[PDB]
């Protein structure tokens, strides 16, 4: 056990701890208005259901894209296995609107063992809750 | 059902120098996905402030939106005469889209291309065409809002040229038909089978970059129906 993972019953894993999940997506192979392009490993691509993007404005009002209990997984592995977020895919086939250099655009990730199966008791499907996990966030002119 | 945005204060006129404030007021937590838009005197269209209160480039400093919740609304600190209109604010939180009723304001004292006005004997289909000129039309939506006196604005509907997905209102499923052709950039609405309800005018807001929010707007297309 890496005693870093949270495993659980049969012994799997649904989770580790920030620190480890921020260490994955620390290296960024491409930034677009349209996805990420990380370089993430198979250890921790297990472990997280999915993504959370969002904006957020110089002020502080932040923008959820994707914002669904079930449209979290925004990822995808290819040929070269390198994990492609398609902040597009949701956003009604459009690519992300940044409308002024300093807003931010933040990228979460949910670790499994915090992602909702189905709503709740507010008939909620919000991804206000899911314990989600920073691992992106280049200001708008960072990105390009 | 469909969030029925209400705009209390039907209208309002101002001298200049004021600081006129346009309030919106939802149905139910639309959670800041609500955009204004302002209607020039000469017919016309304007994308302003989006998602409460992020400005769209261009718009003057003196704009700014406000709330969160179901009371969000418009401030025009220190007016001028460039900014008379009528203000509508739309919501975009949970499809239909719905727009307010505007909050006519006064004074007291061309990418996308419609096409003709039409005038139909009560009874007959008719074939309104939006032509951008742009680059963004395979590669950006298309609404077409429904303006009537009265009626602040209805979503009709929208095509994505690009590759065919469209998506209607309940109360137009049995009357438009949104169709376009990619190589020429075009829409066309087909209100089908007119009444003297239908007439109004048409105005083909195409939203790019923004789900919930239509930047640029046609001219319209008085689509006036006799006896």
């Amino acid at each position: 056990r890496d005693k870093r993972f949270h495993y659980d019953r049969n012994n799997i894993a649904v989770g580790a701890d920030e620190s480890v999940v921020k260490e994955a997506h620390r290296e960024v192979i491409n930034s677009s208005t349209e996805g990420l392009l990380l370089n993430i490993d198979k250890d921790i691509r297990k472990i997280l259901s999915g993504y959370i993007v969002e904006i957020e404005d110089t002020e502080g009002l932040k923008e959820v894209i994707n914002d669904r209990y079930d449209m979290l997984n925004i990822s995808s592995l290819r040929q070269d296995g390198k994990t492609f977020i398609d902040f597009k895919k949701y956003n009604d086939k459009l690519p992300l609107y940044i409308s002024n250099p300093n807003y931010k655009v933040n990228v979460y990730a949910v670790t499994k063992e915090n992602t909702i199966i189905n709503p709740s008791e507010n008939g909620d499907t919000s991804t206000n809750g899911i314990k989600k996990i920073l691992i992106f966030s280049k200001k708008g002119y960072e990105i390009g | 059902k469909d969030i029925q945005m209400t705009q209390t204060t039907s209208s309002l006129s101002a001298s200049l120098g004021d600081r006129v404030t346009v309030s919106c007021r939802a149905s139910q937590d639309i959670r800041n996905y609500l955009n204004w838009y302002q209607q020039k005197p000469d017919g016309t269209v304007k994308f302003l402030i989006y998602y409460t209160s992020r400005l769209q480039p261009g718009v003057p400093s003196r704009f700014s939106g406000s709330g969160s919740g179901t009371d969000y609304s418009l401030t025009i600190n220190n007016l001028e005469q460039e900014d008379i209109g009528t203000y509508f604010c739309q919501q975009g939180n949970t499809p239909p889209w719905t727009f307010g009723g505007g909050t006519k304001l006064e004074i007291k004292r061309v990418q996308l291309q419609q096409s003709g006005p039409e005038l139909v004997k009560p009874g007959a289909s008719v074939k309104i065409s939006c032509k951008d000129s742009g680059y963004a039309f395979n590669s950006s939506w298309m609404n077409w809002v429904k303006q009537r006196p009265g009626q602040g604005l209805e979503w009709i509907g929208r095509i994505y040229p690009g590759d065919g997905d469209s998506n209607y209102n309940g109360k137009f499923e049995g009357k438009a038909i949104l169709t376009a052709d990619k190589s020429s950039s075009t829409a066309y609405m087909q209100l089908s089978s007119l009444t003297s309800v239908d007439s109004a005018v048409y105005f083909c807001a195409r939203s790019g970059l923004l789900r919930y929010a239509m930047d640029y707007w046609g001219q319209g297309t008085s689509v006036t129906v006799s006896s």
